[PDB]
């Protein structure tokens, strides 16, 4: 996150780190609780995954100097990736780990609505972009959860940011005209969480952006509403 | 919650 401030532990306990094994223990994305063995993230952070056998995935983490070979991690029975993706920039920017155990909820883990296929119409003046990555565009992963405030854009603002690119009613945008506040290196998978009537919502998974920070270019984001079928589909499988 | 997701 750039221009971001530490997170308090439990703010955002939908939160969790997904880490490799392979070459060696690793931070690799951010994602999402939002079923009790269901994480959203994104399908860009399984490139060269060819096993979900080296994945781990860790809930109720501020810093991620709590992980070590000591701490408790949830392994991953299945990666689902949405079959129409080929790359963040194209969309369909969306993935389902299954995990190996029943995630217990309570005030340090806990799920993220999805958003309602009512909620399709409503505003969002209250977004946040979390995660451990990048500062600046060359930096490092952060210990301590980073949180930004950042305000929702028009897909028809975003477009004329986006020269060359096709931004899709299944992208959805995030920034500050002049920058300065935003998601980096690390933060992708994550989630862009949007509290509306006292509830906060998965409006959007960090997908992608030209650097960082940067004025006049808003960070990219999957459209949650959009997949909600999706989503549904593969869990609730008969 | 709004959307529901099996246990
Ligand atoms: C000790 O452990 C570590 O040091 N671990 C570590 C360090 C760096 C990275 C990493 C793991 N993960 C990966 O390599 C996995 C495989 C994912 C690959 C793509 C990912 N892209 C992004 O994070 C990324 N790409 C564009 N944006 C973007 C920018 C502005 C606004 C918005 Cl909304 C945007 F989404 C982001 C956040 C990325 C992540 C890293 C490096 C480069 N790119």
């Amino acid at each position: 996150i750039v221009g971001g401030t530490a997170s308090v532990r439990g703010e955002w306990p939908w939160q969790v780190t997904l880490h490799t094994t392979s070459p060696t223990q690793r931070h690799l994305c951010g994602g999402s609780i939002i079923g009790n063995q269901w994480i959203l993230t994104a399908a860009h952070c399984f490139y060269g995954v060819e096993s979900p056998k080296i994945l781990r995935v860790y809930s109720g983490i501020l810093n991620q100097s709590e992980i070590k070979e000591d701490t408790s991690f949830f392994g991953v029975q299945e990666i689902i990736i949405h079959d129409q993706y080929k790359m963040a920039e194209s969309g369909y920017d969306i993935a389902l780990l299954k995990l190996e155990t029943t995630v217990g909820y309570g005030d340090s883990q806990r799920p993220i609505c999805l958003p309602s296929k009512g909620d399709r119409n409503v505003i969002y003046t209250d977004c946040w972009v979390t995660g451990w990555g990048y500062r600046k565009l060359r930096d490092k992963i952060q210990n301590t959860l980073q949180k930004a405030k950042i305000p929702l854009v028009t897909n028809e603002e975003c477009q004329k940011r986006y020269r060359g690119h096709k931004i899709t009613h299944k992208m959805i945008c995030a920034g500050y005209r002049e920058g300065g506040k935003d998601a980096c290196k690390g933060d992708s998978g994550g989630p862009l969480s949007c509290k509306h009537n006292e509830v906060w919502h998965l409006v959007g998974i960090t997908s992608w952006g030209e650097g960082c920070a940067q004025r006049e270019r808003p960070g990219v984001y999957t459209n949650v509403v959009e997949y909600v079928d999706w989503i549904l589909e593969k869990t609730q499988a008969v | 919650c709004t959307t529901k997701i099996k246990p």
